[PDB]
C-alpha cells in the first residue's frame, strides 16, 4: 500500500476533528498505479494555483486518460476490479489531502455510468462512446455552467464597477478577464492575500498580464481601504444545505465587514457544488496542513533562511496550528448565480431536487 | 513510461588492468564492491522496471555473465550490441541507434560510478520542476593549476555553459545575448561533473535528422540557445538545462583517481 | 572610529541631463519638492562626519548660496562645509590631485561620487571595514552593492558587471554593453593570472550602481604617483587589481536594501515611482526631515501637505503627491504624478504618469501623458504631450502646441529643440 | 458571401424536415439559422423542443 503513520507535531488539545499529517516522497510503490495520479498527488501536496474548480476538471481529465489507457482483459470483465481500483484511488487521494463535494459528485456519476452500460457490448465501441459522453458532461456542468455564470454577472454588474475579491477561484478570474477585454469596462480590482498561501498574489499577477488596475490588500490592513467599495465577490468552494458557505481563509471576516458597512455580499457558484451534508461552524470539519509553511520569513515561497523560527518539539510546549477552510455566515451572502440562473443562499437545496 | 540506459565502453584514459582481454570496463574490482554493483543498487532504489544496457564491440557475453551470476538483481536486464562504434564516438552513436525502443523518459547512467548521494531527490526534481535536462556537480577532494569550469544559478538552479579547458582561446569569452536573458551566472572552479543525465520525451526527433554531438556533451545541453538568430527547429516548453550541487564525497574516474577512490572506500 | 571626514563629488554628470542645466545646476534640483543633496547630507549626519568637503564648479555661486541657506553653516552641527574651487568641466582625478596638494586627511575618509539616496545603516559596515583592515596591512577601499529590480530589461543605461568572492569578497573585472538599442558586440575578456589563490568565484551582472567608497590614507598618494587615471570606477580599481602595487586588496559589500544613483531620465522616473511607493522606510515624507515641510501620508498612496485648495467633483488615482498652496479648479484626473509647492490650476487636466516641479501656472484644458515640467515654467492653453518629454527652465508655453515622443525642450534664454521664449516649434524666436 | 436556398425554394413546406445550428438559447426557445432551407431564422417555443436535463 505504501507508508502509514509516524509523523511529527503533536495531536493538539484544541481542534482535533480531522487527521493531521501521508506520502510526499515516492518510495516503494505498487506496480499498477497510473503515473498521472501520482503526479497529481505530488502537485496537490505543494500547490499554489488551483482551488476547488480546476482541481475537479483535472481529476476528470486524469480519469478520462485512465479510461483511454484501459482495456478489457480476457479473464476478468469490464466491471470486475475497476470499482476496486477507483476506491483505491479515492483512498490515496484522501491520504494525500481531504477532498471536495464536486469530486464526490463526479465519482458518483462515474459509478452510475459503470452500472448503466451492461457488460455485453463490444469493448472498443464501449469506451469510444463513454469518453465522448464524459466530455459532453464536462462541457455541460463546467464550461457551459461557467458561461451561464458569466452571463448572469453581466446583467447585474453596472457600468464602471469596483470589485473586491479573495482567493484563486478560476470562475472569478474568468469573469474579471471578460470584464477587461471582451466587454471593455472601467474596473478596479482589489485582491486580498494571506500569509501561507499566495493565491491573491497569483490572481493579481494574472490580472496584470491582461492589463487591469489592481490593489494588493492584506488581513492586517482591511478597514483602511473600505472607508468607496461597492461590490464584493467571495471565493466559493461549497454551499451547504443550511445556507452557509464553506470557503477558504478569512472570507467570513470580509463578509462581516460588508454587512456592517452598507453593501451586501455576492457569491458565484456552480450547479454541482451543492452539498446535502450539513454543518454550522468551523469546528465541525476542518481541512488541515503542515505547520512547516509558516516557519520561514515571507517574501517568496522557497527561501531557506537561518534566523530564529524552527522549533516544534525542541522548545517548552510550542503549538503552531492553522486552518485552511473556514465557515461563512448565512444572512450576509444573499446573491447566488448558478446553472439554474437565479436564487438565494436561504434557498439551500431547492436546486438539489431539480438536479 | 519509465526506463534507463546504461553506458559501457573500454578503458583508454586509465594508465595501469584494462588492456586485458578477459577483464571488462563494467566489471572491475576497485574496493571490494564491484563497479556495476553500485549502479545496480541505484537503479533498484530508483524503482525502474525496464533497464537496457548498451555494450561496445569488445566483450559481448562477459557483461551478460556478470549480470547473471554472483549478483541481488531480480530484474529483466537486456544487454544489446549495436555495430556502429569506432571510439575515435563514445555513446552518442549508440543513442542515435536506439530510439524506437524509448516509450517515455530515459535516464543515462555510465558503468563507472562511485556514489554516496541520495538517488530519489534527483529524479523527483527532474519530475517536478518542468525541465528537459538535469545534470549533477560534486565538490573536489578536500583531503590533504588548469582544471575545468561550470556555470550555476542560485535562488531555480540552471545550467548554461559547460565547455572545458582542453581546446579554447587563451582569453575566456562570454556572449552578450546569453547574459542579458537570465542575468545571474555564477561560475565555479571546484565542482566536478559526475556525468548523470536525465532526458524527457521530446529528444528522439533531433538525433535521427541532424547529428552534431561529441562525447554526449557537445550537442546535448549547449544547443539550448533561443537567442540572436534562432535557426534550429525546437520541440515544444522552452529548451533549458539544469544543475544541482551536492556535498558528499562521490565523483568520476578518468585519471589517477582510482587509487584515491580505494583510499576513500575503507572508512 | 571617532572623528571622520568626507568628500562629496557634486556637479559631475552634466549635459547627460541635456534639456536642463543652463542657469540652475544638476545637484540642486528636487526629487519630490526637496533637493537631492539634502538626502546625502542626512546620510552624512547619520554616519557621523565632523568635516565636510564639497566640490563646486558650474553654477557654483547658487550652490554656495543654497549651502549658506541650509542649517549646517550654524555652529550647532558637528560638521562644517568648505567649498573646493575648480575650472568648468573636469575629471575626478584632477580634483583628487588638488585635494592631495592641499592636504587635510588623517586616517579614514569617505568619497561619494554622484547623487546617492540610501537607507542602509552604515555603522556595521564601518565596523566590518575596520575588522578587515585589522586582518592585513595592504588594504585600500570598500565598495557597496545591491540586488537589482526584478530583471535588468528596463535598465539599459547601466550594464554593470562584477566578479566577486565568497570568502573574503574582492572585485576583479568591470564591463559595459548596449544590447537591445544596438546589437554589435558579443565579446568580453577576463584576466587569467589569479584563479587558484581565490578558488571561489561569483560573477554577477544584476547589481545596482552606487559608486560609494570608504577609503584609507593611500588613495591620494596613489593618485599622485600614477597620474594617468581619469575616473575611479572604470580605470582605477581595475588598475589596482592588475598588479599595480603587489599585495594590496579591495573590499566588496552586499546589502538587500534600496540604494539607486541618478544618471538618466528613465532611472530618475523609476526612483521617483519607488519613492511614491512605500519602498523607503526611513525616507518617508510624513516624518518631515527638513522641519519646514508639513507632509502627511493619506489613503490610496496620496501624499499631501498642509493647506490644499481643491474644487468639487474630482477623481483621483494611485501614487500621487500634492504640495502646499495649490489652487486647483474643477477637473483633475490625477494618476501617478508629483506636483510642486504653490501651483495655480485653471480647469481640467487629464493626468497619466506625469511630473510637475516647483511653482507652475497651468491654464485651461491639457491632456498630459508621461512628461516632466521644470521649475518656473508656465503652461498656457491646449497642451498635449507624449511619453518621455522633458521641459526645461523658465519655458513660457503659450497657446496651441502638439508634441510627440522624445521631444526635448531647452532651458537657456543652444543646440536642442523648443526655445524658452514665446511659442515653441510654431514660430522660431530667441537666442 | 454565403447565402441562397438548398433545395428549390426559400420557404419550407408542411411536414418537411430541417436541421438547425443553435447560437443562443433561453428567452422564448430557439430562433436560429437553418442548414436545410436557406439562412433565414426558424423558431421553436419552449414545449415542442422537449421530448423526454433540459438546458444542458
Amino acid at each position: 500500500p505504501g507508508i502509514s503513520s509516524v509523523i511529527p507535531t503533536v495531536l493538539e488539545q484544541s481542534f482535533d476533528n480531522s487527521s493531521l499529517i501521508s506520502v510526499k516522497e515516492l518510495l516503494l510503490n505498487k506496480d499498477l498505479i497510473h503515473p498521472s495520479i501520482l503526479l497529481l498527488t505530488s502537485h496537490l501536496a505543494h500547490y499554489k494555483i488551483v482551488g476547488s474548480i480546476p482541481r475537479c476538471i483535472a481529476m476528470l481529465e486524469v480519469f478520462q486518460i485512465v479510461i483511454k489507457d484501459y482495456q478489457t482483459p480476457k479473464g476478468t470483465t469490464l466491471s470486475r476490479n475497476l470499482t476496486s481500483y477507483l476506491s483505491h484511488q479515492i483512498d490515496l487521494l484522501k491520504k494525500a489531502r481531504p477532498l471536495s463535494v464536486t469530486m464526490g459528485n463526479a465519482i458518483r456519476w462515474l459509478k452510475q455510468e459503470i452500472s448503466l452500460i451492461d457488460p455485453s457490448t463490444p469493448d472498443k465501441a464501449a469506451k469510444k462512446d463513454l469518453c465522448e459522453k464524459i466530455g459532453q458532461f464536462a462541457k455541460e456542468k463546467i464550461e457551459l455552467a461557467d458561461q451561464l455564470i458569466i452571463d448572469n454577472a453581466s446583467t447585474q454588474i453596472e457600468e464602471s464597477t469596483t470589485i473586491v475579491t479573495y482567493g484563486s477561484s478560476k470562475v472569478l478570474t474568468e469573469l474579471l478577464l471578460h470584464n477587461a477585454i471582451s466587454l471593455k469596462k472601467n474596473i478596479k480590482v482589489i485582491v486580498v492575500d494571506s500569509r501561507p498561501l499566495f493565491e491573491g498574489r497569483k490572481m493579481a499577477e494574472t490580472l496584470r498580464n491582461a492589463g487591469v488596475n489592481v490593489m494588493y490588500a492584506l488581513i492586517t490592513s482591511l478597514d483602511t481601504i473600505f472607508n468607496d467599495v461597492d461590490y464584493v465577490f467571495l471565493g466559493a468552494h461549497s454551499i451547504l444545505s443550511n445556507g452557509f458557505l464553506y470557503s477558504r481563509a478569512g472570507t467570513a471576516m470580509l463578509a462581516m465587514s460588508a454587512k456592517r458597512r452598507n453593501i451586501p455580499v455576492l457569491v458565484c457558484c456552480e450547479s454541482l457544488k451543492f452539498s446535502q451534508r450539513v454543518q454550522l461552524d468551523s469546528v465541525t470539519f476542518n481541512e488541515l496542513a503542515d505547520p512547516n509553511d509558516l516557519v520561514n520569513i515571507d517574501y517568496e515561497n522557497p527561501v531557506e533562511r537561518r534566523g530564529n523560527k524552527g522549533a516544534l518539539l525542541n522548545q517548552f510546549i510550542k503549538e503552531r496550528k492553522f486552518e485552511k477552510k473556514k465557515l461563512a455566515m448565512e444572512n450576509k451572502p444573499k446573491g447566488n448565480k448558478i446553472g439554474g440562473k437565479k436564487g438565494s443562499e436561504g434557498e439551500s437545496k431547492d436546486a438539489s431536487n431539480e438536479e | 513510461s519509465i526506463q534507463a540506459f546504461v553506458f559501457c565502453g573500454k578503458g583508454s584514459n586509465l594508465a595501469p588492468m584494462q588492456h586485458s582481454t578477459r577483464l571488462p570496463k563494467a566489471l572491475l574490482p576497485i574496493g571490494n564492491r564491484p563497479m556495476i554493483e553500485y549502479v545496480l543498487d541505484w537503479c533498484d532504489q530508483a524503482d525502474f522496471k525496464e533497464i537496457s544496457v548498451v555494450a561496445p564491440v569488445d566483450e559481448i557475453e562477459l557483461i551478460e555473465s556478470g549480470l547473471t551470476s554472483f549478483l541481488n538483481s531480480n530484474h529483466s536486464h537486456h544487454l544489446q550490441d549495436p555495430k556502429k562504434i569506432n571510439f575515435i564516438s563514445t555513446g552518442e552513436s549508440l543513442q542515435k541507434e536506439l530510439l524506437p525502443r524509448i516509450n517515455g523518459d530515459f535516464v543515462i547512467l555510465p558503468c563507472d560510478f562511485v556514489t554516496d548521494i541520495p538517488p530519489q531527490v534527483l529524479v523527483d526534481q527532474f519530475r517536478n520542476r518542468d525541465d528537459n535536462n538535469l545534470a549533477m556537480t560534486i565538490y573536489y577532494k578536500n583531503s590533504l593549476k588548469q582544471q575545468q569550469f561550470f556555470t550555476v544559478y542560485s535562488e531555480i538552479l540552471l545550467d548554461v555553459y559547460s565547455q572545458r579547458d582542453v581546446t579554447k582561446t587563451k582569453y575566456l569569452q562570454i556572449r552578450s545575448h546569453l547574459l542579458w536573458n537570465y542575468p545571474n551566472l555564477t561560475v565555479s572552479t571546484k565542482l566536478l561533473n559526475s556525468f548523470i543525465y536525465f532526458c524527457s520525451f521530446e529528444l528522439c526527433q533531433l538525433l535521427k535528422l541532424g547529428p552534431q554531438s561529441m562525447s554526449r556533451q557537445a550537442s546535448f545541453k549547449d544547443p539550448f540557445t533561443g537567442n540572436q538568430q534562432q535557426q534550429n527547429p525546437p520541440t515544444t516548453i522552452f529548451i533549458l538545462p539544469n544543475e544541482t550541487l551536492f556535498i558528499r564525497a562521490n565523483n568520476l574516474n578518468a585519471y589517477m583517481d582510482a587509487n584515491r577512490f580505494v583510499l576513500k572506500i575503507k572508512s | 572610529e571617532d572623528r571622520l571626514q568626507a568628500v562629496v563629488l557634486t556637479d559631475s554628470y552634466e549635459t547627460r541631463f541635456m534639456p536642463l542645466t543652463a542657469v540652475k545646476p544638476r545637484c540642486l534640483l528636487p526629487l519630490a519638492n526637496v533637493p537631492l543633496i539634502e538626502y546625502t547630507l542626512e546620510f552624512l549626519a547619520k554616519a557621523g562626519v565632523h568635516e565636510v568637503f564639497l566640490i563646486c564648479s558650474s553654477h557654483a555661486n547658487q550652490i554656495n548660496d543654497y549651502i549658506e541657506n541650509s542649517k549646517w553653516n550654524l555652529p550647532w552641527s558637528p560638521f562644517k562645509i568648505t567649498t573646493i574651487m575648480s575650472p568648468e568641466a573636469r575629471c575626478t582625478g584632477d580634483v583628487m590631485r588638488d585635494l592631495d596638494n592641499r592636504g587635510i586627511i588623517t586616517g579614514d575618509f569617505i568619497l561619494v561620487s554622484g547623487d546617492v539616496l540610501t537607507n542602509i545603516d552604515f555603522s556595521k559596515m564601518l565596523e566590518f571595514h575596520k575588522k578587515m583592515h585589522l586582518q592585513d596591512k595592504d588594504h585600500i577601499s570598500t565598495m557597496c552593492l545591491s540586488k537589482a529590480s526584478t530583471y535588468p530589461k528596463t535598465r539599459t543605461i547601466e550594464p554593470a558587471a562584477f566578479v566577486l568572492d565568497k570568502s573574503t569578497s574582492r572585485c576583479i573585472y568591470y564591463q559595459d554593453l548596449p544590447l537591445p538599442s544596438s546589437r554589435e558586440k558579443t565579446s568580453i575578456q577576463i584576466d587569467p593570472e589569479l584563479l587558484d589563490n581565490v578558488d571561489e568565484f561569483v560573477i554577477r551582472n544584476d547589481l545596482i550602481d552606487c559608486r560609494i567608497d570608504i577609503c584609507t590614507s593611500h588613495v591620494p598618494l596613489i593618485f599622485q604617483e600614477n597620474f594617468d587615471y581619469q575616473s575611479l570606477r572604470t580605470d582605477f580599481v581595475k588598475g589596482v587589481i592588475s598588479s599595480d602595487i603587489l599585495g594590496k586588496h579591495i573590499y566588496a559589500y552586499l546589502t538587500d536594501e534600496y540604494a539607486v544613483r541618478v544618471e538618466s531620465w528613465q532611472t530618475y522616473d523609476t526612483i521617483s515611482q519607488d519613492f511614491l511607493g512605500r519602498w523607503c522606510y526611513p525616507l518617508v515624507l510624513d516624518s518631515n526631515i527638513q522641519d519646514d515641510q508639513t507632509y502627511s501620508y493619506e489613503s490610496r498612496h496620496i501624499y499631501k501637505e498642509k493647506d490644499v485648495v481643491l474644487a468639487q467633483s474630482c477623481k483621483i488615482g494611485k501614487c500621487t503627491a500634492i504640495g502646499s498652496g495649490t489652487k486647483i479648479g474643477e477637473g483633475t484626473k490625477i494618476e501617478n504624478s508629483v506636483i510642486g509647492r504653490n501651483c495655480q490650476i485653471g480647469e481640467n487636466i487629464r493626468i497619466k504618469n506625469s511630473f510637475i516641479w516647483d511653482d507652475c501656472i497651468i491654464g485651461n484644458n491639457s491632456i498630459i501623458d508621461h512628461s516632466l515640467i521644470a521649475s518656473n515654467a508656465t503652461l498656457g492653453s491646449n497642451v498635449r504631450l507624449n511619453d518621455g518629454c522633458i521641459i526645461g527652465f523658465n519655458v513660457k508655453i503659450d497657446d496651441n502646441m502638439d508634441l510627440d515622443r522624445n521631444t526635448k525642450i531647452s532651458a537657456s534664454p543652444q543646440d536642442l529643440d523648443d526655445q524658452t521664449l514665446a511659442v515653441s516649434i510654431v514660430g522660431d524666436k530667441g537666442v | 458571401t454565403s447565402h441562397c436556398r438548398f433545395y428549390e425554394n426559400k420557404y419550407p413546406e408542411i411536414d418537411d424536415i430541417v436541421m438547425v445550428n443553435v447560437q443562443q438559447i433561453a428567452e422564448m426557445g430557439a430562433y436560429v439559422k437553418l442548414l436545410e432551407y436557406d439562412n433565414i431564422e426558424g423558431m421553436i417555443l419552449l414545449s415542442e423542443l422537449s421530448r423526454r436535463s433540459i438546458q444542458k
